[PDB]
């Protein structure tokens, strides 16, 4: 800090400096998540050995480059904990799945400013665009009553919980945005369930998304005047998982050209916790 | 401004060459001088003093001449003239402390009370005698555009400051790397610290450099140069930089590696010396540009080697630091020093019949708040004021 | 200006700020640290009521100090994961757990910032002092076979396992030092455990120890020549545990003088690998 | 002597006057504490006879040295009364006891200002950080309650003395630290014990202790910051009480010069 | 004469004193209220102090007008006069102190011996222009 | 000398400026609080920003009196005195940079520089009265 608030003076026609692809490559990591499909179909007992001599050629050392597994996009948001330096992330296309890969992308590519929450005892507001009530666990229903200015259920009862709606069910991970200035009385089954709410900051930059398959399914913001399109929500197609790995293994230079690190944090954790 | 030097040379000569018992050619030349005085002085006016609490007083000649005929000079023809030596001495006094008190803006090298104005006439030019102090006959050099310059012993050209400077920092305050310095008169003391001890800089190397720029040309200086800052030599705690917290520096120090001194003038390096200490020259700058490093010991003594670990707890601190000073320059505009008095004869009078603040000298005359803003607004009434007050210390101590 | 580095220039003449010791108990929060065989002596369930009525008169609103629990050193150490602004928790000595002590406040006192690893597929080196191998789970065994520069064990063979050089077995914790600078394979049971290496950036500001009861040991560096003593280790004498928790609540200031906020946790470490 | 009042000049340059050491030993007086079982051991009659012949040869009188015994330091710090010129004592580490020698270290070598405690009758805060209650008998067990502004007790019941919280069973010396402000309510056992209300002042200088045994256990002060080892907490290693006593004769100059007289 | 002529306060540097024949220096020691863990420890609140607070000043005259005479680093009207007297072995006399101290004589700066000073620092101000 | 001689509020076109030495430009950025939906989509609220805000001034000297020497865009002294210079190839001295490079003239515009700078325009003014 004290060199924060203090301007910086650049000029024009100074001359460059050099590369750093090659420095990038050495003391950094990367590692990409794959589901089990992929190493289904491939089943080879030492295809982590080729990739890891295919990485290389492209300038990576050897003990820079892991391989993580997932079950599916539901199994993966769990916990979302991102390892490495470098991350890319590979999701295959389900047109079921539309929200799911799109409540992924949200997480993984922005960060989060997440405080504690107690539902069976106080009442819960939103402040402005950037507040959102984010859910994880097992299985979790959350139903919410808007409420009123002295306390009162505007369409429903504050001692019944049927008469309470729903805006999901039996979801891995919910981003819940309601409306701004009410008060809202919550019910969540906490016993496999987490809800917080956390504050969008700036984005991540240790990540970048590739979809096999499909077309873009991605309103990463909540309103849905922006669905922007960033240059790491990619998309491929495929038929065999062959040629998506050989994709990948020969155009780094072009992923990495985009991902731009040391945006690290220190734990592994989506988010920041506070309280 | 010229006459008014005329009339304290042969007042002062008046009082030293005429006494008692003298032969009468020793003084055959100042008494047509003293003579020539009275004729042209006799039926005018004059009047001194208003501002502040300096008291008006009128003032009027109507005196006789002095014989000429002795050959050695007695007694009545000693207290005949003192009578009237001590007329024009008190005159004096209040023309000189009526111009050390007032100031301008638009022209400051032109004179300012009445009295002086009155005098610049070529009525008065006559009583001209002759120039060879150094003020006035910088003044007369200076007003035909001719190069002057002025002598100095020991000169105020730094103004008072004492900072730091931290280019590696955290809240904690206890991994750290800067300089401080203190610039006060005509003296630098820098000290450049590390707390690792360069155990992870590249060939265990850091380098300091701390920069001083002049407000005035300096030329032919004599510049003492010493390996040690005594004052950064001492554990003490210091504040932050916005007054919030404290931390605490604990120093050991090692000698300064690779030391080089550099004078600038416009941008170009006009002398450099490298790992010279003693006495050095300078002969002609206005940029003073220190640069010396630290470098960690490659052998040490078990003694020593416990001082600087490797892990996080540094709790003797290096330290490389410098001495510099000025003992004499020459510069070409008026300065303060450490031998003459003449900034202590403009305050006393200032602060003695209590003037208002004016327009252009800083309130109190302060002469760090002077020589920071040192504009040619300022200078232009800093040498009219001086060289007043230099004809003032020749009849009156 | 965010990851720049920059200077700063601050005079020696700036006159003090007020005493602000007084605003930072509104505002943070504290959490304790205490054994479960604590409450057992105590005989009592209303003592966190009881003493959030005694941080009251030294500052403290009611709603910001909090209680949390372990049963031992051993089971605490799995994942000790600290949560709130300025962290105090108090250990009791004994006399056989000696390194296990020390190994703990290795990972509070300090910070680490960790790599995964993969032990099937690659060989591992420490490349200076700082490059530590954490490893924590519910049992972990590390065996250890170097090599030399034909990838040929010294004193081991690469295919039997028996041959192994051992360094633990069955922890929760183990920090390992090994020669930096040779090529390594290892044979972690990772059923139960987990390693990845790590490297220490510098002291973990906002969390102190108390030692309670026995004599001075504590060896944070893993280096023979040095045993430092920080200003942030604590030991006191007990005979019983309400003048424990008297002591500590009488001296509020001092355990909090002593102990700065985060670095890591604050906005201006932005790109400096954030909390 | 000492003047928090009246300032003292002096100068400097001013010659240093001769090694009044042997003064001081010929008009002061010096006495030795030990367990009981230090002279089991040695099982001598005339060894205090001995000692005195060795004391007569670094200069001390032949009235001068006295030789004084205690069970242990569960019973010795009943009621510590020193009152030679210079004392040390010879403390026996046990591993167990460990928070009862700190509590006799911190009676010994601090200066105490005490007041009585009226438990019946009156309700009792401690007002400085210094301020400390320490209560010697044959059996203290000290119960203490707080207070609200409404004199209530917080976790207690002002009446029921079984819901109180007590802090020390049945011993000889207790040092009880409580947060300072609140009022308080106490039950103390009164006919086997007497609790006080002491102030701490500055050190002691007439009082040294040697520990022998093992290691340095010594928290002095009453906040878990510091833990000093300050001229005179001293330590050696033992394996014949025999020996450990000829350490002390031998080097009398010392420990006689990091303490001060009583004056 | 018990009357403050000049006042100065919190301002270092280069200063001026019109007439004076006292000098008053009056400064205080603060406690910082915020002190980072590193100087935290430095300051306890119990009895061993090992390191001990400490706040200073520094005053030098550099050049200054009296009326009666004194020494001074530029002239050498003193070291003339001394340099006789120890030359030629001269007795002790009934005004100056022994050896011509002059931190004795600047002490008991009596009317009696400025009489007598400067009739001698004028007399050797004499002989220094024809004898170096 | 840090006394505003001038000021002017929102006022465009040609103004004057009697006596000053610095130039102190002030303004101000506002996001305009309606705006049709085609300048809506422009400035969101998230993070990716595809058009960036901009305000700008232009300021212009045309004609001033100054005491010291100059150059300008009407008379060629300055183009006089360098290629006298450049034709005889002439090595670099104690004062003006290497080349007559007025960029690193007027950035250290010393008062040595500026007697000889007017020497030098002086003569070249003159033999312009003769020889073009
Ligand atoms: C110690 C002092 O005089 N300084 C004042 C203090 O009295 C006041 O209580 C505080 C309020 O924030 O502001 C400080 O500047
Ligand atoms: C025994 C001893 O140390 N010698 C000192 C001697 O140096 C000193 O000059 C004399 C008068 O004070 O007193 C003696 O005791
Ligand atoms: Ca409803
Ligand atoms: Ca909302
Ligand atoms: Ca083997
Ligand atoms: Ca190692
Ligand atoms: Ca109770
Ligand atoms: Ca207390």
């Amino acid at each position: 800090n004290y060199g924060i608030n203090l301007p910086i003076t650049g000029s024009m026609d100074t001359a460059y400096a050099n590369s750093t692809q090659e420095e990038t490559f050495l003391t950094s990591t990367l590692c990409l998540y794959y589901p089990t499909e992929a190493a289904t179909e491939i089943n080879d007992n030492s295809w982590k050995d080729t990739l890891s001599q295919l990485f290389l050629t492209k300038g990576w050392p050897t003990g820079s480059v892991y391989f993580k597994e997932y079950t599916n996009i539901a199994s993966f948001s769990v916990d979302p904990q991102l390892y490495c330096d470098y991350n890319v992330v590979l999701m295959k296309y389900d047109a079921t799945l539309q929200l799911d890969m799109s409540e992924l992308a949200d997480l993984i590519l922005n960060e989060w400013l997440c405080n504690p929450m107690d539902i069976t005892l106080y009442y819960y507001q939103q402040t402005d665009e950037a507040n959102k009530w984010i859910s994880m666990g097992s299985s979790c229903t959350i139903k919410v009553c808007p409420l009123n200015t002295q306390t009162l259920g505007i369409g429903c009862l504050t001692t019944d919980a049927t008469t309470f709606e729903e805006v999901a069910t039996a979801e891995k991970l919910v981003i819940t945005d309601v409306v701004d200035g009410v008060n809202h009385k919550l019910d969540v089954t906490t016993a496999t369930c987490t809800i917080r709410n956390c504050k969008k900051l700036g984005p991540r930059e240790n990540v970048a998304v590739i979809q096999v398959g499909g077309s873009d399914i991605l309103d990463i913001t909540a309103d849905p005047t922006t669905a922007p399109q960033t240059e790491r929500m990619m998309r491929i197609n495929w038929k065999k998982w062959w040629q998506v790995f050989y994709t990948v293994v020969d155009y780094v230079d072009q992923i990495i050209q985009v991902m731009s690190k040391r945006s690290r944090s220190l734990n592994s954790a989506a988010f920041y916790y506070r309280v | 401004m010229d006459v008014l030097y005329s009339l304290s040379k042969t007042l002062k000569d008046a009082r030293d060459k005429i006494v008692e018992g003298t032969l009468y050619s020793n003084v055959s030349d100042l008494i047509q001088q003293f003579n020539q005085m009275i004729i042209t002085m006799n039926g005018n006016e004059f009047q001194t003093g208003g501002i502040g609490n300096l008291p008006i007083r009128n003032w009027n000649f109507n005196f006789g001449l002095l014989g000429t005929t002795l050959l050695n000079l007695d007694a009545n023809y000693v207290e005949t003239a003192r009578n009237t030596i001590d007329y024009f001495v008190d005159f004096v006094d209040n023309v000189c402390m009526d111009e050390m008190v007032r100031e301008s803006q638009r022209n400051g090298i032109a004179p300012q009370s009445d009295s002086l104005r009155k005098l610049s006439a070529i009525k008065f030019k006559r009583i001209n005698f002759d120039n060879s102090s150094e003020y006035i006959e910088n003044w007369n050099l200076q007003n035909r555009r001719q190069r002057t310059g002025f002598t100095f012993h020991k000169p105020n050209i730094f103004p008072y400051s004492a900072s730091f400077t931290l280019n590696r920092s955290q809240p904690a305050h206890d991994n750290l790397m800067g300089t401080m310095w203190l610039n006060a008169g005509s003296e630098i003391q820098v000290a450049g610290f590390d707390y690792s001890c360069a155990i992870n800089a590249p060939a265990n190397i850091q380098q300091f450099e701390h920069i001083v720029p002049l407000r005035r040309v300096l030329t032919t200086a004599t510049i003492t140069l010493l390996p040690d800052a005594e004052r950064f030599s001492f554990p003490r705690v210091i504040n932050s930089a916005d007054g919030a917290t404290t931390w605490f520096f604990n120093p050991v120090i090692l000698r300064p590696n690779n030391v080089e001194v550099e004078f600038l003038l416009n941008g170009q390096i006009i002398n450099t010396y490298q790992a010279r200490f003693g006495t050095i020259v300078a002969r002609n700058f206005d940029t003073i540009r220190l640069s010396f490093q630290l470098m960690r010991p490659p052998n040490m003594t078990p003694a020593v080697a416990v001082l600087f670990p490797n892990a996080q707890p540094f709790e003797h601190h290096a330290t490389v630091g410098l001495t510099l000073r000025i003992e004499s320059a020459v510069c070409e505009s008026v300065l303060a020093d450490a031998s003459e008095t003449l900034l202590a004869n403009v305050t006393s009078v200032r602060q003695e019949y209590a003037i208002p603040v004016g327009p252009v000298f800083p309130p109190g005359m302060n002469w760090t708040d002077l020589i920071t803003n040192y504009s040619p607004s300022r200078e232009d009434n800093l040498q009219r004021v001086f060289t007043v007050a230099s004809i003032r210390s020749m009849l009156i101590k």
